């Protein structure tokens, strides 16, 4: 019944200077641990997020979006093709890794 | 740079 890291889509294509979204939802925020977007396997670390969270105020959460840890590549560039990993990690000195969704492959149009 | 969260319920960052 451990943590699942849900990525829904095994590739987007996207046009050059188009934005798109890589989608990411995970079953469950516990472990506390970060959740972080990689390109490839080597690989190279996009993106970052925490689980703690903003004060609910400042928000104007739900069951699902709390859960969501999707992103957005703006004014894509032919550079931004491969493959893309969202991985949920245990906090710890050091972290370590405990799922990764299946990864997402960008396709670049010209 | 080009990289953002769709929500903003969990402080994130790009790297």
């Amino acid at each position: 019944t451990e943590v699942k890291v849900i990525q829904p889509e095994k590739s987007v294509s996207v046009a050059a200077g188009d934005s798109t979204v890589l989608n990411c939802t995970l079953t469950s925020l516990l472990p506390v641990g970060p959740i972080r977007w990689y390109r490839g396997v080597s690989r190279q670390l996009i993106y970052s997020f925490t689980t703690e969270h903003f004060p609910r105020v400042t928000n104007v959460a739900t069951k699902r979006s709390n859960l969501d840890f999707s992103i957005r590549i703006s004014n894509v560039t032919p550079e931004d093709a491969g493959t893309y990993y969202c991985v949920k990690f245990q906090r710890g000195s050091p972290d370590t890794e405990i799922q990764s969704g299946g990864g997402t492959e960008v396709y670049v149009l010209a | 740079x080009r990289y953002s969260a769709v929500y903003s319920i969990h402080p994130s960052w790009c790297g």
